[PDB]
């Protein structure tokens, strides 16, 4: 397939070829043009707070070691020995000044440097240039209010610019709330879906909630519960959708601070969020303080998603075109009482973890939509994302980005897939930029 | 067991061994076997309400954890060692049961098929609470659905059972430390 | 069990539960365990003639069904719900046994390896026929052949056993509703 | 591989490259040139007799919904939602006026039309063109005496013409017997063989019966039992073989009405078939009445096979080059007593079902012959099908098609593979026709 | 069993059947079940030293074989039929235990997870040595490590147990004929 | 990938692209340029000593039948029927005058000839040319002191020349000891590693022993035990490394006759080897008699390895780029007492068999180093084998081949990979020879 020419996503992101969820050659191409090029979620400050603390993480299909340095910075390295290529670290988290390879005993520092080689003097003499044998380092590592992302491409925009218009929406919860912590360890489960299926669902799919999650809405008594079985459409002005230049987007459901949490947490959460909102009105204004305590379903392009307020934090780690390893963490506000943080974390896993009853509702939808992308008569078929097209705006006086001023639509699908197609057909960041110079105009046509 | 000598053994596991090595009561092991077999039968036929009514105590904690992989020599890193795949009280189990029985749970049509295999049953009365029965058992759980989906789960279960309404012994705690870190079964949406 | 409340439970499954909840006879559960363990041993070593002679009644119905996947809400479509993977009388079992033992059954060279795991045994005498013993048990059946072929079968078995020649209890009915709709084991050519 | 030029099947169908059973690129090519082009078995009238009745079926690797319409016709549609591509129907059979997608709740009619979209007015307004969003429909659906076949290619010959000379042989049992019913549900088992291995075996392999099925012949006491262990060759005139332009073919074993059925059914069947034959003599003549009660091992090209009289009905559903999902139904004559139909159905499954002891004899043969097609030293090796070559005729006064007047030979292999090669090297039906304009001459050379 | 009639049965297997069909002692089957359950518990928690101390006799032969695939009709080729995956005396088991416990056994970090399922227990005293207990049982052994590695082993075990120090019954012979010829579990580094 | 041009192995074998352990297209290319071209281990005289004795063996991914002929010679044939390609022999060893196919009953001789076809006269008449239907024969089968190797390429050098300089080192144990026997049957286990990972490890990796096998060294009390945990470096002159034109190579650890065997065998072995050495001094001289009782870790290119004295004999049978089926036999000296042979065989399996505790130490090293070769950021990375480079010699007065006069280094890696690259980039033996005309000069640069 010629990725320069092949129209995988139609103009304005209105449709996508179904093969994108099934084609293994395209998956391999995505390793280069999506995962090696873009910012990918690694960890949080709260999981590696002290010098020597490290975790392992996936970046695409690669594995990296992410380590807190003595100077307080974070560096990340391929989890691959520079000698004969053995996996260096076999655990998920710990604290160490370095990592020794179990094959021939080469010792690397937390800073990636090759520090020791067994019997170096007797064996290599002075001929081994250890300075050139440091672990292969992730070129870019940046923080968004404690959330640590990596990028293999030195040419990428800074993480803040990459978030584009989405940053404005995340800031009330990520920054102005006093800060978030990530509660680990994550749940980890393999699903038989393409990574794009859950990514697209979290970025912009409010439509599915009442029908897909009918049973969970009815059983859990959460605050979005009136939606169960499409019994009721959210009122006018119940929310909005947004998307951005580099593909990140989200839905906003006004005031939904208790999110998917079952009735046993609703009063406490609604009290806590409202109290902080009242303080925030004075700082960031009424609208942004309200956004803080509003439910955001967001994908940070390409494969990191979250539900703020619900506190669900996801990585959709790609394995092959029909296999994804799902990592699930909980996010909590740092200044919540510790007992509330614990119960919130358990509730995140209860609803969206490995045995998350909400997440289970989505399984068949994601898996079959993905697997159908391999089926002969469906490869060249068109997945539709036209809901709300022709009603989106850009440059609004209050809400930035490409915005659909309605709670349910496909605005964020279009921006996600516009960015996806621009990357897939480009060889580098410069070409993506050229392919994106009229991004918002394309999305707001008609 | 001396865990200083038996280097691979955790303090918790050594404590649990001690429980069953002591007063071995043959009749108790048989009562436990019956209890667990009947519980598994109710679950296999998806009689989730009957399971709650007959097998689960009002004060239950139903807990399945997933433990982060750490170095055997690790001594410094002290953050949350595990997450809860399940950590349910009775009301939370009831929510999950209602979710299973809801006619708009699309995932349950066509009907799932469950087969459970319970083995290695051990039973011992608590030392201090002569009404608290400790039961350990292992489960293989086979779930089949939608023609060609097959998921098999494997676990050891540390239970406490206590006599409740009508004198019926009911589950008041189940603890499972799930042995596989990354699930390869689509989800863990089964009652172990 | 009230199947109007426990919405996922079939009338048949609820009837079978009732059987074992009532008169629990410890000695009977042990006799049943012995019977099934010895039967499984004979099968595992491929003593198919001995199995027929010692374990199988002349009036046997040996039945394994595969049920078509239908909507949980389905109420109108009333055509054949299942097919018979097995539905054998004694003579038909004998045919299958002779087929296994035939020296020109090329598939049996090199010799197959069988390992069976029988669990969850329950036993109860029939109410009306005091000589009819109901036994329920689950089986994991492992079949290995030809270096790298491995097939594992999982099933619940609803049996009736009755005393025959010499007073020996023999299988007069086995019913299995096979839990996997599409077999991923090359065939179901094993005696569950 | 260049499929225009590559000789996968030699002249006159005398041999085939072993790679055809193992090559995944060729498997992918077959999805286009075999499965998307030809007629494939779906269901029978007897399984969907009433309006609203539906079943799911495979067509190649695609899944379709096959539905009885209110007007009595049958239509079939891809089991794929037109919105985001989720699998619409998750059951195998039922009765419904429509199908609702569990993802976002789109409702399609039994006629494939998009009938409802949740909150359409509020969300899409008048902008959603539902008329253009019907399920992707199977272009061609036709019946052969209740047996329903589908074809994705609008250009295909009518099903009757496609059956060619094979139809004449099937008609006494399929039509003149008063009609057949298919007894469901089918057994379903995955084998590690290429779909062509069982297809070729059923189309024309009588040679294997005495040796492969030695144990089943000896143990079951059926009427072909004298063959056990090649103890005895069938007499002269015991049967014949035929093949046809579009690839379908069969063996005819004279008088074998009880087929593979064990002795417990032989007297009843031999009485029943003989009684109907005596009536049929007056209607269709002695020869055709005899064919009615003669055992036919047939493949309807490409992947539907059957043993008439035995009542075995097979679909070899392709998964990949070494994986096939085998569907097994029983066929019975409508006017048989109900108790006989039940026992015949059980006997079909007893012999050729998931635990069919006859079918088990074939496992290693099909699986290893297929898997060997992947092995390096065998890919370019030649599978032989030359038995009886130079003794076939065409245009016989009594028996139509390319015919070998002997019970055991490879006539039907040659016609099957001639058609296969003509399809694989052609881009459409017109090219197949051009490649087949001397089909019978090619088969009867020497 | 007549192995001339039951053509698929080996002389060895027929001999072992005979052992358990005769004097069936219910209490002995229960003692055996306890012994094997406790042994499996010690192994599952990786208390390898405790296993040696409590479960393994000084005179033990611990043997697991892999039998070469030969024709069922083979009568001429008479070279070594099997190799020993294990064939260990007590000291050799101790070596393997020390290897497991060594802090430089890199493969054991992060810690492995074992779950064993013991079924089909049969027990009979030896005819000639009234202190020798024959125990047969089947094991499913689940080993999980490193996130997504899962290996499941299946076997029948022919044991001899005898009273040792302190009157404790200990394993003096275990024989396993491993059913899969080509292992698909990375290795057989587990104590069956 | 263009294998003529792609530098997979750098000059002097100093590094290799990590993709070589993961790339499936390259694996397929290796089937042609490595496995179909080179000598592969089949069996030993001791496993098929009498006429009619046969075993099955893999050659690459192909399976062959290896049979002792009436005249005392050995011939080998593809285990594939010449009719419709079924696997002929389903057992691992036996004795037979021929092999009958279970599909249609064709009978082949132990000499590969098609000897019988069921009902040939009635079916084929005189038209079947059985003379042209013999099993596909392995072109070359030769013996090295009882060890039987095969090669599909008629153009290969004789096995003795192919062993090149490695033969001189093997001869004291293989020939002058009075001869070796192979004790079967082998252990068989699948590992998730590329075949090259264990092949390279056995050919030249002494560096890993102290660290990888720390626990086995400490626990077993063997004679190399001072190495445990890199506690001690072997003294000067503890051994050497060698490599050869056609890729075979080995390490020599002086005097290590008891090898990996636990202390329970050390005294007996050290006595036995020393006694034979004293006799051999008079025959082959002191140096070669010492080599006899020295531990050799050797790979016979491409995928046969061994530890002499330890008695471990390995075949790394390729399945795909990350899957290898490991066969493990024991080698014993024919004139050892039978009880010692039995205990030695058990000890080989105890240490390096399916439950070999030493071999288990290597699992993660081989599997992860292989699997990392598929990971995006590692494919183009360089595996290093530069240890000892610039200190190797050729044409030494005492020790032949390219030799590193030190116990620990990467000399044998370089020669292995030099030969590998020359084969991969060549279309035939003539091209390999041309690509290898300065092989030792390339290896001894600097
Ligand atoms: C995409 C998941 C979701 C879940 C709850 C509310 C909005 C969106
Ligand atoms: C191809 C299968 C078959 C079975 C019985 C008779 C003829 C053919
Ligand atoms: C490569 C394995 C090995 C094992 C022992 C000594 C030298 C080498
Ligand atoms: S592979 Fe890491 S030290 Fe050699
Ligand atoms: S995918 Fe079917 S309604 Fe959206
Ligand atoms: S395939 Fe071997 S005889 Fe036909
Ligand atoms: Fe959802
Ligand atoms: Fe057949
Ligand atoms: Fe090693």
């Amino acid at each position: 397939m010629n990725y320069n020419n092949k129209i995988l996503v139609s103009e304005s992101g209105l449709s996508q070829k179904h093969l994108i969820h099934g084609d293994e050659e395209l998956f391999q191409h995505e390793l280069k043009t999506i995962f090696a090029r873009n910012w990918l979620f690694l960890t949080h400050d709260s999981l590696i707070p002290a010098p020597g603390d490290y975790v392992t993480a996936k970046m695409g299909i690669d594995e990296v070691i992410v380590s807190r340095q003595n100077d307080g910075s974070i560096r990340a390295f391929l989890n691959v020995c520079r000698h004969r290529g053995k996996t260096l670290v076999s655990v998920e988290a710990g604290n160490a000044k370095g990592f020794v390879c179990s094959y021939h005993g080469w010792g690397f520092g937390s800073n990636g440097e090759l520090q020791s080689v067994p019997f170096e003097k007797d064996l290599y003499g002075e001929s081994l240039n250890k300075k050139c044998l440091g672990l292969k380092e992730v070129a870019r590592v940046e923080s968004f209010h404690g959330f640590i992302y990596g990028c293999f491409d030195q040419e990428a925009p800074p993480l803040m610019d990459y978030l584009g218009d989405a940053a404005w929406y995340l800031e009330p919860m990520f920054k102005h709330s006093g800060g978030l912590e990530l509660v680990g360890p994550p749940g980890k489960v393999v699903i038989k879906a393409n990574w794009k299926a859950p990514a697209e669902n979290f970025v912009g799919d409010a439509y599915h909630v009442g029908w897909t999650h009918a049973s969970s809405l009815r059983s859990g008594e959460s605050i979005f519960s009136s939606l169960a079985g499409n019994a009721a459409l959210p009122p006018e002005g119940a929310g909005l959708q947004m998307t951005s230049k580099y593909g990140s987007g989200m839905g906003v459901l006004w005031d939904g601070y208790s999110g998917v949490h079952s009735a046993d947490l609703v009063p406490e959460l609604m009290a806590f969020g409202g109290a902080k909102q009242e303080r925030l009105n004075k700082e960031i204004g009424d609208v942004r303080a309200r956004i803080y305590r509003s439910h955001l379903n967001c994908t940070v392009f390409p494969n990191n998603s979250m539900l703020t307020c619900s506190g669900v934090f996801k990585v959709w780690n790609p394995i092959d075109a029909n296999t994804t390893e799902v990592w699930t963490y909980a996010i909590v506000e740092k200044d919540m009482p510790e007992d509330l943080k614990r119960r919130l974390a358990d509730s995140v896993q209860r609803t969206f973890g490995p045995a998350g009853f909400w997440e289970s509702d989505d399984n068949d939808n994601m898996e079959t939509a993905s697997q159908n992308g391999k089926k002969y008569q469906s490869r060249d078929s068109d997945l539709l994302s036209n809901l709300g097209f022709g009603e989106d705006v850009y440059g609004d006086a209050v809400y930035p980005g490409v915005v659909g001023k309605s709670a349910i639509g496909e605005t964020s699908y279009r921006g996600f897939y516009r960015a996806y197609q621009a990357h897939v057909s480009s060889s580098n960041w410069a070409e993506f930029e050229h392919a994106s110079s009229t991004w918002h105009t394309e999305l707001t046509k008609t | 067991i001396n865990i200083q000598e038996d280097k691979l053994v955790s303090a918790h596991d050594a404590e649990e061994i001690l429980r069953f090595f002591n007063c071995h009561d043959s009749a108790l092991q048989q009562e436990a076997t019956t209890l667990l077999t009947q519980e598994a039968h109710l679950l296999d036929i998806q009689a989730y309400r009957a399971w709650l009514e007959h097998c689960v105590g009002s004060e239950v904690q139903y807990q399945v954890i997933s433990r982060e992989l750490r170095a055997a020599s690790e001594r410094r890193y002290k953050l949350n060692e595990a997450m809860n795949v399940y950590n349910e009280n009775f009301q939370q189990l009831k929510v999950r049961v209602e979710h299973q029985l809801d006619p708009q749970n699309w995932g349950n049509s066509p009907k799932l098929r469950f087969t459970r295999f319970i083995t290695n049953v051990q039973a011992a009365m608590d030392v201090n609470d002569k009404e608290l029965l400790h039961i350990r058992s292992n489960v293989i759980l086979h779930r089949a659905r939608r023609g060609n989906q097959v998921d098999v789960f494997y676990a050891a279960r540390e239970d406490k059972w206590k006599r409740g309404e009508g004198g019926v012994r009911k589950l008041v705690q189940r603890f499972v430390d799930y042995p596989e870190r990354i699930l390869q079964t689509h989800n863990l949406m089964v009652f172990l």
